[PDB]
């Protein structure tokens, strides 16, 4: 580097009568810095890029693997050219004439052998011919497996998707950036695969939604009948959507009917918590009061608003839920008769 | 016992006690000692060392562990209605798989405390984080996964408070970032996708966009959008990057909406595009600057198709990289080794001005400056955002620096034709 | 629960800390890490100190931050956080 | 002889402090030029709160040495501490 | 104070403060709505007291802020114009801050009042003048809201209407001087108000006394004062002396002094030679105790200007009026020829006196209905640097440079 900017700063002094001398006086400093280049070259090649430092800062730039260690040799092969170009031009043209351009010229031939990407790009084609992939044609494929403690089919209904195609569309792009060839079958399955990534996106948020939605009904299963008619309504979709073929024009509009479902299943998920919450709250407290008749006039009076509050939200099953919790009063009540 | 307990798991005491924990970190780091010593003598050797680079030093790692097992800092932006503290985008919790992918710590700069005052789960990975200046009580985060959500900093949950959803319509490829754009008077929370959708949306409806539309230019390309930049008040103009290497000139309102013009002057994909972030008496709007992961730190100039100069020194993949916002002429590098090489074009071209190398190559992913410009704000692979701090040896701008920095862009001009035509001289017949 | 603590556990993370005591006035604790009978004898005591320091706060002005009063003294920064509901009585270090 | 007026200046016009009594051992301020009440029902308050301190210092132990009572309040959250030969005021804020 | 300088004055005692001090030291060492600083700040027209038992009928006589309290309006009512039966013109007031809208002592008058002011050198009272021959004083102390002692209206006072009056000398020594429209300077002892201190019959230009109808004096130059006339010959008017009155008689306008202030903005460069002048001709031309000619105009408006009274820090800055009902504060460094902050009033209706806070922090208007207006004026405009406060007077003298230049080219591209 401080030689190239020596060479830069007296750059105005190529007509003058001492730029053949210092050429001359220079000569064995800038060969000896071109073998001290090519060193560096050739250690910095010898930084794995399968496994390269730099090759986890790529990959945390969210780049596709194969592509982003190719795109690192392609760097490195780069600034190795540009380094060989401006010695070239430095030294004037046919700089193998000396000894140390033809080492430089040995060490420039063996760093092209060493940093071909073909072979890289050649290995991605027949990995890729090899995989020959195609999915999401089906809405839900039920991918129903014996879960652990449960040998039930626990159906992981979805779109025929995988992040194998997220790494198919990254691919593409990055060969489209860095111009390769391709099987180019499998690069129109990748733009089919890239329109339809949208659907299967909303399709795995709708089955995140749903799981969601099992698990507060597993956890507030005393309020379970309460939410039943989300239940229902989040049941009919999903039969529905079952029904439907992810290669259908109608994916779209089925998704969003699903998205729209399942948000209102997630909503009055919540809302059911915490009213159940409150409720659960207000009984155990009704239970445990000051046996005082404003007390229980209190107690009840909280009881009665959110009752009132429940009945204006909308659930399922409300004379149901509203015949177990007079029940459950008329025991607590007997309870504090009897005493 | 059961009352104790039921106290402490109680809604409002709970916030009371994390309250009376801030006033115990704000009372810890604020109490010195009974007999400290402040008469100054003592600087003697740190003043007479401080001629070999009182322009970078380290200030605090406001590190963490429970939030940074291998994970990097994803973003960096200095807050400004309470700039006394910075973020840390840490990146997915693949060495804590157990934990969220996304855990966002704040780093401290009034207290000596390595614990934030505040914090924004995701349930993904958190891409870009954004403070927000125009909203006291919250900040602003880009799922990996592709949701822009926001955790509030001044409430009681660092979960998501409203996701963006994932519609068709919607960011469905990964938010790589976003910016805070929009004043007061008409905020639109600008976007950019791994697809590059620049969604202009509104303030409120994280589920409902104001203004979505992705980007394609270059006879209808579609760009995968490396960073979004735009001038300070250009509502329709911006600027961005591309993953495969070609830097685009955005155009938001009008009918061109999208990139408009190209300038194209790396070798590959561009790592970051900062604006002219410290524009003096000159309007500096027609040039920027720009990183890459090309080893080479380009100068892309809004009107020039071919970038104006290149500070090629990495000798690897740079990382990140930005314009002073004080200083015209520094310009904070930073590449995969850790070198912060902030350079400063009116003052030192050719090498970086202020060479500050840590060694071990400290993984930087995003370089920023504080807002007032005190302490460059980085962060290697684990996360130790090392503030070191921007001392007058480079910090002082010269009264004419503005005029100074426009006379050397113009001899940058001047240069660049006399070397195309060195350049054209230089063809033979 | 679990916040608090936690955040309790990192205000007294700091080493050779006296005692930092989530309190009460009823001369108990709510999250205490010291000896028992000398953790609710110094609850009473911080109870007591509480209802004066409450007194004197109302004497001179009925509205300030009435929700935190150390003492840092040498022998224990003695950081009294009484809350509302729960209270803090945090006898700490005069360094951090 | 001017160590008294040059520790009331510290004291006083510390970083955001509220200003600084030279006062005796009764609590009540000294020098109040102004409206003497105020200071002398705040430093009774004051006063009172340290008798406090001292009572649960010796629930505690009655032979720890105290260097200040970190009060916290709206008005002026003093870091002072009355004592049996004097009453040496500091009200500042640490964080201004 | 001997008890707590001894409790101060104990070596324990002090060596123990020095510590406790010490260590302590060692130890504790929307915006929307704020972002109307330089477009809002410096003119905020807010505070609108009219006491209808008061307001109606009647018009804005003066106004100042009080030195012992700036939080109050220490101002008069001009005669009122619809009350035979009622009281003839009384003073009201209205806290900056507590929101008061009666004034704390309703001072009214017999007579017609002429102006009033504040003084903190005795600051349990206020002082003030009729329009018929009186000088009264009232203090918030006493329960009557009629005058508690009056100047004998004799010889010995200011006969004719004064219509100007400022109680002269600090707490130090306080002599409330008083001007008259026959000329009595009279700087009246503050304390025996039975006759005045002194009893001076100011005249100039060879006895052919001026209506001394605006006095200023400059800040702390307690010596020399400066009188407006009717007739224009404000001749600068030493204060203490015994050939102490009006002397250069600077001519910087063509009609009667409308309202003059002693140009005092303090900073860097001390321009205490300049001094704001208002004609009745339009005419607000900035005269100087150096340039007998005035050394720089102003004749925006077709009506008369109001008063002049720039604000103490910013010499840029000229606070005045517009005789059709709108503000007028231009700032120097900012602009020479328009006025800068030429804010307009509601109903564009004028008024005969304005005054900036003795603070400076709000600049509030009079009205000719009587409604008082008070016109916030924050840091935008009135916060003046060393640097600034220099930069203007440094402009003025390139501005005086300019105007000798522009004198020098009118006399030689005259054709004659």
């Amino acid at each position: 580097n401080e030689m190239f900017r020596i060479f830069s700063r007296f750059n105005a002094l190529f007509v003058r009568p001492h730029i053949r001398g210092a050429i001359r006086e220079y000569q064995t400093q800038l060969i000896q810095r071109v073998k001290d280049d090519i060193e560096s070259l050739h250690d910095k090649f010898k930084v794995q890029y399968p496994q390269s430092q730099a090759c986890k800062m790529s990959h945390v730039r969210d780049l596709p693997p194969v592509s982003g260690s190719i795109i690192w040799a392609k760097q490195i092969d780069r600034q190795l050219t540009a380094y060989m170009k401006r010695v070239e031009d430095v030294l004037g043209k046919g700089w193998e004439n000396h000894v140390e351009g033809q080492k430089l010229k040995q060490d420039g031939d063996s760093f092209r052998m060493k940093l071909n990407t073909q072979e890289i790009f050649d290995d991605w084609a027949r990995k890729v011919q090899q995989r020959n992939l195609g999915v999401s044609g089906r809405i839900f494929t039920i991918e129903s497996t014996r879960v652990r403690g449960r040998t039930g089919n626990v159906l992981k209904l979805k779109v025929n998707f995988l992040p194998e195609i997220i790494t198919l569309s990254k691919e593409v792009r990055n060969l489209k950036w860095l111009g390769f060839r391709v099987p180019l079958a499998i690069v129109n399955k990748a733009h089919q695969a890239n329109q339809l990534y949208p659907f299967a996106i909303s399709l795995i948020e709708s089955v995140r939604t749903y799981e969601r939605t099992c698990e507060k009904v597993e956890e507030r299963n005393t309020i379970s009948l309460l939410v039943a008619g989300l239940k229902k309504e989040v049941q009919a979709l999903i039969a529905e959507g079952i029904a439907l073929v992810w290669e259908s024009y109608k994916l779209d509009p089925y998704v969003q009917r699903l998205a729209e479902t399942v948000f209102n299943f997630q909503e009055k998920v919540d809302d059911l918590l915490i009213i159940e919450e409150k409720i659960d709250l207000e009984v155990r407290s009704l239970e445990t009061c000051m046996y005082d008749h404003k007390t229980f006039s209190e107690i009840l009076n909280r009881v009665q608003k959110a009752v009132d509050d429940l009945n204006l939200h909308s659930y399922s099953n409300l004379p149901i839920w509203v015949n177990k919790l007079d029940m459950e009063i008329e025991r607590i009540l007997g309870v504090r008769l009897q005493a | 016992e059961e009352e104790k307990q039921q106290i402490l798991h109680s809604e409002e005491f709970l916030s009371f006690f994390d309250h009376s924990t801030r006033i115990v970190e704000r009372a810890l780091s604020e109490q010195i000692n009974i007999f400290f010593d402040y008469s100054g003598r003592d600087l003697e050797d740190k003043e007479g060392e401080i001629q070999a680079g009182a322009k970078l030093s380290l200030n605090r790692q406001f590190f963490d562990e429970r939030w940074s097992k291998h994970r990097v800092v994803s973003c960096l932006d200095w807050s400004s209605q309470y700039p006394e503290l910075l973020v840390a985008s840490y990146n997915n919790n693949e060495d804590a798989p157990h934990e969220p992918d996304g855990v966002a710590l704040v780093w401290n700069m009034k207290y000596k405390k390595t614990t934030p005052e505040y914090v924004f789960h995701c349930q993904s990975a958190v891409m870009s984080a954004t403070f927000a200046k125009f909203h006291p009580n919250l900040v602003v985060g880009g799922t990996y996964s592709g949701q822009i959500v926001l955790w509030d900093n001044r409430s009681n949950k660092r979960t998501p408070v409203q996701r963006t959803p994932l519609s068709a319509a919607a960011h469905t490829h990964p938010v790589y970032c976003v910016n805070v754009v929009g004043t007061q008077n008409a905020h639109n929370l600008i976007s950019i996708s791994t697809d590059g959708k620049i969604c202009s949306w509104s303030l409120d409806m994280l589920s409902h966009p104001q203004d979505s539309m992705e980007l394609v230019h270059k006879q209808s390309k579609a760009v995968a959008v490396t960073s979004m930049s735009f001038p300070v008040g250009d509502v329709n103009n911006f600027v961005v990057g591309s993953e495969e290497g070609s830097v685009y000139t955005a155009c938001r309102h009008g009918s061109k909406a999208g990139i408009s013009e190209m300038f194209e002057g790396h070798q590959g994909p561009i790592t970051g595009i900062h604006c002219h972030a410290a524009v003096g008496a000159v309007d500096f709007s027609h040039l920027f600057v720009t990183s890459s992961f090309d080893w080479t730190v380009k100068l892309w100039s809004t009107k020039n198709n071919k970038p104006l100069y290149s500070f090629e020194d990495n000798a690897g993949y740079v990382y990140d990289v930005m314009w002073s916002p004080t200083h015209p002429a520094l310009f904070a590098c930073v590449d995969g080794m850790g070198r912060l090489d902030l350079w400063n074009l009116n003052n030192d071209t050719e090498v970086p001005t202020a060479s500050i190398s840590v060694e071990g190559n400290p993984a930087l992913n995003r370089v920023r400056w504080t807002h007032s410009g005190r302490e460059i704000a980085v962060g290697d692979s684990e996360g130790q955002i090392v503030i070191y701090d921007v001392g007058e040896q480079i910090a002082v701008p010269r009264n004419d620096e503005w005029a100074r920095f426009g006379r050397t862009l113009a001899e940058i001009n001047a240069n660049r034709a006399d070397a195309e035509e060195e350049a054209a001289t230089r063809i033979p017949a | 629960m679990a916040e608090v603590e936690e955040t309790l556990k990192r205000l007294q993370s700091q080493k050779g800390v006296q005692g930092i005591i989530v309190v009460n006035t009823e001369g108990i604790p709510i999250k205490s890490t010291m000896d028992n009978p000398t953790t609710t004898q110094y609850a009473s005591l911080m109870h007591s100190f509480i209802l004066k320091a409450r007194s004197t706060v109302r004497d001179i002005d009925p509205q300030n931050d009435l929700t935190f009063l150390r003492i840092r003294s040498k022998k224990n920064e003695i950081m009294v956080a009484p809350d509302k509901d729960y209270f803090l009585i945090v006898i700490q270090n005069p360094t951090e």
